[PDB]
DNA sequence: TGCGAAATTCCATGACA
DNA sequence: ATTGTCATGGAATTTCGCA
DNA sequence: TGCGAAATTCCATGACA
DNA sequence: ATTGTCATGGAATTTCGCA
């Protein structure tokens, strides 16, 4: 403070203040002669005062800040006290946008048998049709065979009606599904308990998780649309003409349909392939397993020149999932506690709570 | 000659009147020859209309080249025909009063209806429920004639429900002098 | 047709039939021997009715196309057979998605003076405030200098009291803005015709067009947001503040606040900048017209890979801008009349209007 | 001392009663002094209340070091004062009677007193909607004693508004004799 | 005529419904 | 008949203080 | 052992609220 | 306590038919 800037004036030297320029006492201030011009050294104990006046101006950052700091004082290291300022900003920090992209995304290896994981989700509002007005999609994970069953509502209760025409047919391992209500439920919680089927959620709003299924909805309305040009939205009875279409539609990287990687030969639908007709059905199920195990996995893509990934103990904030108008997009900060993978973390969030989340839903709070 | 496959032929039945469950009488039956797989459907009636709308489900996942039906007037209906040939499915009836599948789908029809009676007997109303757990089963039952399951047959895999515990089916005294007294 | 299988049969070469294979007959029917085993050979007359049975399976592109048709057939140059279908099936062409980008942007030149050109844009519907839900911003071009007024809707009456208002202060050459129906409105062209104001409107859907207004939205929200945390919000009372405040902030790479760009210097707020206190009036706006033509100016980015650009004549399709569920998002294909610039073209929709477009919001019609 | 500049120094004054517009009856003249740019604002009183409100929006816009008035009651209440204590603007007044600005502010104000006088004979009650093209006249005016208009002097530039036919501002034989005969 | 650190410039990221 | 923009904060680069 | 063209593979683009 | 995906159609590359 006074202290600092009176040894000053006398000449001698300080550390951070050059000596090559000339400080001097003008209107009761001390100034120094800089070549943008004569700025006011103002004591320490006026800096943080001064710089969050500057920022509150308008919620500037650190170069918007500075500019208008340096148009009236000089001090050593201004910048440091502009950006210490700014990690303290409550405002700033849950309402500014990030500017880091994630890290490349994962790409998970594909389950290993028909009936290991069930990707499932809702699709809807649609426009009623028969009185029906949502879409339930199970996708297998090994084959991308696809089961579709239409719902008044995307509940337990239809969920549970659908599934247990599904696993008539096999049980699988895991389901996998986003936290939507129909799913969350401890009805469902139970339900597939009794059936020994483990529930695997995705991190919350994050629908690339349940990528496999999310996919598959895609193609389920791209092709109901085709069908529906020129007619009433009538797509009750086309759900399982659609079904039937997409389980023997070949994908052009893979070279086989899902009923293909499912069953190892086509049933009776046009154009079924004959290339294994003099195999017997061992023969025919041995080449199967052969198929599937060489299936093409994609690798994780190079990352941008701008990610950031995750390190445990680093303040970090959440998106607000479904933020209302004139309010900020982001929770305040929170600690990571573990990095389960490059991708997910599982974050404590001030309240206190655990919460698993995916990285492109955080943003690593700024500044420190 | 061409060896047997998954597909190549559906053997089709129906089973009932039974109690009533959900309101639901029959059973739609249909096994795939070369496999030994089975799927049901429970109906309100043996109608070439119920047969209809149950296989229209069945065969949005997969089509048989063949179903084989005995002689039942849904299975012989110009309709039941209209249908069939609309999916490039021939139809195949056995001989009337002579009716004939192959050792596999006997045994396995077998099965069903004694599964089925063994099950009924105690909850004679609670079977429209039960439907899925008894495919599972039937589904899930080793072969003595092959190696396998026909959930292994048509999917080339083992199953995450096996039925290691293979069942009695046959009744134990008290089923039976409790099923002569559920119908008296 | 059987006129060209007569003479394969019989040994004879056919242009396109490979004369190493040998070709038979059986079953009634034209064989052949490929490596990948026997395919059919049907007549000529027959391809047409089998690609397309192949195709309407499930409406599927090139390759499942022909895998399909594969499983049975074989003939010369089954592909262009296929893409002659893909091209002629109305559902296919407006269903699918495009997967060519559009040019690299355009970086227009920085209108020359303030007052050139003003960009004008609603914000809204906000929570109401006083009664109010709207915000017409009005951007000048040069400056980025900003007004904000609080409206009860996004109406031309309202736009017209407002722009009354502000151009009590000067008049600008033209008023650009998107096609909103507050700005497209016969009272708003007659309202700019009696000033001598030329309106330009965007390109419709496609903001970017606006974008030195939709910017500064941006900004004016992002404030707002900030100042109104664990308050209510009233808004309002806000607008005054907010204004000055963004009228008033730097901009890092260009180092003035839009103020400074329209007045050449600072009123009485806080940090002023004092550098040109010792000149006249008169060299300070010598010095403003330097700065003015000095300003940085982006330049046009580089093209993606698989970028397209517009060439007269060539069949395109617009978006569809408000999509009905499970209707087509495009519309059916027209031609490009002119090509305005590489962003922007002049199409005859097959009613035929003339509509001016963004490329953006185009695409190139596949399969020719 | 350094030379004078926009923002400096703004000149305001209250005109009227006048014939009502839009209820209003007033009119809050403000000049820069180093430009002469002139902004107007319609009130429904000469009180600290409308003043307060209508420097609002000009403040919003640009904020003076100084402003000076005469002694008005709206312009020496405390209330004005904390706003302007507020605001960092220090306020001047020009002593009882004897009111005082510069040579270029005096014959600007002049200009504008004529101007609304002239306008508002022949529609006395059309003035509220006249007010923008009064400012557009007033601030595209050409400086006799400097080359430059006030818009060229703020803005640097020219105005796209270039009132290049300066107008009589006296009244004809038709507005002074109906002049007299509208207040009587 | 070169060092360490501060200052400035660069620029991908994201949001304007 | 028209056309993206620009605050932001780590990183990269340049400049500064001193010798 | 090399040519022209057909076949196949590659892969950015975009959409799953 | 978890994690993107894959149809699509021009372009790039490889293979094919023939010599
Ligand atoms: C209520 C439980 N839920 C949460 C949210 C509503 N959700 C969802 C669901 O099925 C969803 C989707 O299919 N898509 C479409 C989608 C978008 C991008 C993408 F990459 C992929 Cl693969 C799909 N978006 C969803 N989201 C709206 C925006 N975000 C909020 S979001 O979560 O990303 C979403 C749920 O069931
Ligand atoms: C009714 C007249 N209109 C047309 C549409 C509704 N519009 C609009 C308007 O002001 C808009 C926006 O500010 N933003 C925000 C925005 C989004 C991306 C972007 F790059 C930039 Cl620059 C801004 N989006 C708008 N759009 C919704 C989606 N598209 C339909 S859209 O047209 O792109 C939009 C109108 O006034
Ligand atoms: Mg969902
Ligand atoms: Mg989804
Ligand atoms: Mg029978
Ligand atoms: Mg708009
Ligand atoms: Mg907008
Ligand atoms: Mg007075
Ligand atoms: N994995
Ligand atoms: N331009
Ligand atoms: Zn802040
Ligand atoms: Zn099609």
């Amino acid at each position: 403070l006074d202290a600092e800037l009176d040894q000053l004036l006398q000449g001698h030297y300080i550390k951070g203040y050059p000596k090559q320029y000339t400080y001097f006492l003008e209107d009761g201030k001390v100034k120094v002669s800089r070549p943008e011009g004569v700025k006011i050294i103002p004591p320490q104990s006026d800096r943080q005062k001064i710089v969050l006046q500057a920022h509150n101006l308008a919620h500037t950052g650190r170069e918007a800040t500075l500019l208008k700091i340096a148009n009236l004082y000089w001090w050593p290291n201004m910048r440091k006290d502009v950006v210490k300022q700014l990690g303290r900003c409550q405002q700033c920090l849950i309402t500014n946008a990030s500017n880091k992209a994630s890290g490349p995304i994962l790409r998970p290896d594909r389950p290993q048998k028909p009936f290991d994981k069930f990707f499932i989700d809702y699709i809807g509002p649609l426009p009623p049709s028969q009185g029906y007005l949502y879409v339930l999609v199970v996708v297998d994970g090994m084959t991308g065979f696809t089961w579709l069953y239409p719902t008044k509502a995307p509940s337990t209760s239809a969920t549970v009606k659908s599934l247990n025409v599904l696993t008539s047919i096999a049980i699988p391992k895991v389901i996998h599904s986003d936290q939507g209500a129909a799913f969350t439920s401890s009805t469902f919680a139970e339900w597939a308990k009794e059936r020994g089927i483990h529930l695997e959620f995705s991190t919350p709003y994050h629908p690339q998780s349940s990528g496999k299924v999310e996919r598959k909805n895609s193609d389920i309305k791209r092709l109901l649309t085709k069908l529906l040009v020129g007619r009433p939205t009538k797509w009750y009875d086309l759900l399982p003409v659609v079904q039937l279409a997409l389980n023997n539609t070949y994908s052009p990287v893979l070279k086989y349909t899902p009923h293909q990687l499912l069953f190892g030969i086509d049933s009776n639908t046009p154009f079924a392939n004959q290339d294994t007709l003099d195999l017997t059905r061992e023969e025919e199920l041995s080449l199967l397993q052969e198929i599937r195990t060489s299936l093409y996995h994609p690798s994780t893509p190079p990352a941008s020149s701008r990610s950031w990934s995750p390190v445990v103990g680093q303040l970090v904030q959440e998106r607000v999932a479904r933020p209302a108008s004139l309010r900020p997009r982001w929770h305040k900060p929170s600690t990571v506690l573990k990095v389960l993978n490059p991708r997910t973390v599982v974050i404590l969030d001030h309240l206190g709570n655990n919460r698993t989340v995916s990285i492109d839903n955080l943003k690593p709070t700024s500044h420190q | 000659d061409r060896p047997q496959k998954p597909f190549d032929k559906f053997f089709i039945d129906y089973i009932g009147p039974l109690p009533p469950s959900q309101g639901y009488l029959y059973v739609l039956v249909v096994v795939d020859g070369m496999t030994g797989f089975t799927w049901l459907y429970p109906t309100k009636a043996p109608s070439t209309s119920a047969t209809v709308k149950s296989l229209n489900v069945l065969t949005s996942i997969a089509i048989p080249k063949v179903i084989h039906s005995d002689q039942g007037a849904a299975f012989t209906s110009s309709t039941f025909a209209e249908w069939a040939k609309e999916r490039g499915i021939h139809l195949e009836f056995s001989t009337p009063y002579h009716p004939q599948s192959s050792g596999k789908v006997e045994r396995k029809n077998s099965d069903i209806k004694r599964l089925l009676t063994k099950l009924l007997v105690g909850r004679p109303t609670k079977w429209y429920d039960l439907l899925p757990v008894v495919q599972l089963a039937l589904n899930n039952t080793y072969s003595p004639v092959l190696k396998y399951t026909p959930h292994q047959l048509l999917f080339g895999i083992d199953s995450n429900t096996p039925f290691a515990n293979q069942d009695t089916l046959d009744l134990t005294r008290e089923e039976e002098l409790s099923l002569l007294q559920e119908i008296r």
